[PDB]
């Protein structure tokens, strides 16, 4: 069972630092070189740096050389990226990503964002989008909740605690121009079902330690 | 450095065709050590093939890999509603271990109309001096549509956000988001609140509306 588990990232000041560790399982870490990859939100994939099996030799990318270091762990099973000097351009999702060798489809970690600004965490306000007969025919009514003016990403929104699943969008945060995000998310639902389920949305803003549930009535 | 250019940049295809994406690079690539990605919008991408030709580990029949030199392709040989992505190359024989660009594919399904719902803003939003108007266009396809809002009749520009969701894996629609903001002042000085929808599938506009406060 092939698991990459990174931790380390999150908000950091411009000109600081970041310590991002990766605790790999199921294949023989060891016998592998190992990379980080990042990506700039909307942006391609940029190879960052790499590792040999043993760590002694390693390569990086132009723009981190001297700030960024590349070690390993092969005790742990892990991979370590140490991060100084940081800038916007640094800001990204990372990604610790075996040699393609490996041969493995899921072999790289689930990512952390690493956001670099000097703005600091704040949580989101939570709307309904209630249903109404605006949003309700064909025997199915739309409803949702705002996510609003929350910074920095990410957000995770489910309904009624994991247990409502189909018919969900959870719609990608836009930036506003106030420098924090807002995101919608939406829900069919049998319009027959109004009256007698309830729908609420769990909203949680780990980098604020924000946790929201709303529940969504229904209007006349 | 290996510069490895990706073609085409986008490419648009039904289940049961045959797409093929390009890596060209600027120097050979020895040892075939060449690789392609699959990343989903938001995900992690996954390894597809390695070696140049070689499947990974739960890679599906469909997906090969071909190629040697300065030429490499990655072939889906049958869509499926699921193929949906950003597909990159990679090449990890000399560092820096350079990316492509991407192909992005989208899986293209026959035309299908938006469904259309106004929101207008909670109670509990406007007690704190701003107004969030949302609009919600429901499983359609293609994804280019137009969203205008319209307050007493006059176009709006300049007050709203839209955001679209990642294909259904299963239907290959999109869903999209408009969210028209204005101070609680300016929302209180108008009554009429509207969003018109403009796309292919629909033969002529429609336009969803609320009277402010009924
Ligand atoms: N500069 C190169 C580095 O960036 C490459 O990723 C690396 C890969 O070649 C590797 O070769 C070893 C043994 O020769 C093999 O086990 C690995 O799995 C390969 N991917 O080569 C560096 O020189
Ligand atoms: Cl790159």
């Amino acid at each position: 069972e092939v698991q990459l588990v990174e931790s380390g990232g999150g908000l950091v000041q411009p000109g600081g630092s970041l310590r991002l560790s990766c605790a790999v399982s199921g294949f023989p870490f060891s016998s592998y070189w190992m990379s980080w990859v990042r990506q700039a939100p909307g942006k391609g994939l940029e190879w960052v740096a790499n590792i040999k099996e043993d760590g002694s030799e390693k390569y990086y990318v132009d723009s981190v050389k001297g700030r960024f270091t590349i070690s390993r762990d092969n005790a742990k099973n892990s991979l370590y990226l140490q991060m100084n000097s940081l800038r916007a351009e640094d800001t990204a999702v990372y990604y610790c990503a075996t040699d393609p060798d490996v041969g493995l489809s899921d072999s790289w970690g689930q990512g952390t964002l690493v956001t670099v600004s000097s703005a600091s965490t704040k949580g989101p306000s939570v709307f309904p989008l209630a249903p109404s007969s605006k949003s309700t025919s064909g025997g199915t009514a739309a409803l949702g909740c705002l996510v609003k003016d929350y910074f920095p990403e990410p957000v995770t929104v489910s309904w009624n605690s994991g247990a409502l699943t189909s018919g969900v969008h959870t719609f990608p945060a836009v930036l506003q121009s106030s420098g924090l995000y807002s995101l919608s998310s939406v829900v069919t639902v049998p319009s027959s079902s109004l009256g007698t389920q309830t729908y609420i949305c769990n909203v949680n803003h780990k980098p604020s330690n924000t946790k929201v549930d709303k529940k969504v009535e229904p209007k006349s | 450095e290996i510069v490895l250019t990706q073609s085409p940049g986008t490419l648009s295809l039904s289940p049961g065709d045959r797409a093929t994406h390009s890596c060209r690079a600027s120097q050979s690539v020895s040892r075939s050590y060449l690789a392609w990605y699959q990343q989903k919008p938001g995900q992690t991408p996954r390894l597809f093939i390695y070696g140049a030709s070689n499947r990974a580990t739960g890679i599906p029949d469909r997906f090969s890999g071909s190629g040697s030199g300065t030429y490499f392709t990655l072939t889906i040989s049958r869509l499926e509603p699921e193929d949906f992505a950003v597909y990159y190359c990679q090449q990890y024989d000399s560092a820096p271990d350079t990316f492509g660009q991407g192909t992005r594919l989208e899986i293209k399904r026959t035309v299908a109309a938006p469904s259309v719902f106004i929101f207008p803003p909670s109670d509990e939003q406007l007690k704190s001096g701003t107004a969030s108007v949302v609009c919600l266009l429901n499983n359609f396809y293609p994804r280019e549509a137009k969203v205008q809002w319209k307050v007493d009749n006059a176009l709006q520009s300049g007050n709203s956000q839209e955001s679209v969701t990642e294909q259904d894996s299963k239907d290959s629609t999109y869903s999209l988001s408009s969210t028209l903001t204005l101070s609680k002042a300016d929302y209180e000085k108008h009554k009429v609140y509207a969003c018109e929808v403009t796309h292919q599938g629909l033969s002529s506009p429609v336009t969803k509306s609320f009277n402010r406060g009924e």
